[PDB]
């Protein structure tokens, strides 16, 4: 069966633990595997996701993830300016490992449902279009974007 | 024995143009950089800032920065489409040809992220173009 192996990036305190763990649980909950079996499009594939949370910092153990990692969900929180344009960083370190412009990724612009914005959706939404990539708006505790974020990588490592 | 340098790079990610001028009349180092090599003016170039740019362009900043990843603000101002910003770079002797760690110019950059009215004001100041550098989704008499 087909495998996406899947890689969250993003600086600390984005929410990329969150975002995860909202995709794999099964239930409601006011322990689990990143190998989520699901069916896309007809097909039954494999999710087999990793997140770089507790290692943003470690430089070698970064670029091992993006050596292995076939698309990237690039994650900035909506109430942290240095978060968004810490995806440009992310971006280019992702060319340089893989050696290639054309990497599957999306921009994830979480935490949409607080009041303390920071980052225009405008501004994000241009970005996305500069980098050639989809921008989605995700919020874990509201339940908003956070397939769509998973499902849109997937289909953009299927367009590859 | 606070860092004015991070409180720079700060100010100019914020866009705060008092903050800019308050700190480099405390002696603020103008081409401070960030653990990635952004400069006030790599933050400037890539948040669109324009009256920031050229305030640390006024008082000495480097516009041929290289970051870590060889990007100079020229690369950023290019990449994301900032046009006014592109134009006073260049205008402050910004190298036009510089090649990132990718071995990519600003030309290579702005093709590829569909700015086409950069890709000719790159042109009409001497930018190399070649075959590789392709088009992503999108005067033109002085460069013919």
């Amino acid at each position: 069966m087909t495998e996406y192996k899947l890689v969250v990036v993003g600086a600390v305190g984005v929410g990329k633990s969150a975002l995860t763990i909202q995709l794999i649980q099964n239930h409601f909950v006011d322990e689990d595997s990143y190998r989520k079996q699901v069916v896309i499009d007809g097909e039954t594939c494999l999710l087999d996701i990793l997140d770089t949370a507790g290692q943003e910092e470690y430089s070698a153990m970064r670029d091992q993830y993006m050596r292995t990692g076939e698309g990237f969900l690039c994650v900035f929180a909506i109430n942290n300016t240095k978060s968004f344009e810490d995806i440009h960083h992310y971006r280019e370190q992702i060319k340089r490992v893989k050696d290639s412009e054309d990497v599957p990724m999306v921009l994830v612009g979480n935490k949409c449902d607080l009041p303390s914005r920071t980052v225009d959706t405008k501004q994000a939404q241009d970005l996305a279009r500069s980098y050639g990539i989809p921008f989605i708006e995700t919020s874990a505790k509201t339940r908003q974007g956070v397939d769509d974020a998973f499902y849109t990588l997937v289909r953009e490592i299927r367009k590859h | 024995h606070m860092d004015l340098g991070k409180k720079l790079l700060e100010a100019a990610r914020a866009g705060q143009d008092d903050e800019v001028r308050i700190l480099m009349a405390n002696g603020a180092d103008v081409n401070a950089s960030d653990r990635w090599g952004w400069t006030p003016l790599h933050l400037a170039a890539w948040w669109g800032h324009l009256e920031i740019v050229e305030v640390l362009l006024k008082r000495g900043a480097d516009v041929s920065a290289a970051d870590l990843h060889g990007q100079s603000p020229l690369h950023l101002a290019a990449m994301v489409g900032h046009l006014e910003i592109v134009e006073v770079l260049l205008k402050y002797g910004a190298d036009v040809n510089a090649k990132d760690t990718m071995g990519a110019t600003p030309l290579h950059l702005a093709a590829r992220s569909g700015h086409l009215e950069i890709v000719e004001e790159l042109l009409k100041n001497g930018a190399d173009m070649n075959a590789q550098d392709k088009f992503g989704k999108t005067d033109l008499a002085e460069i013919l």
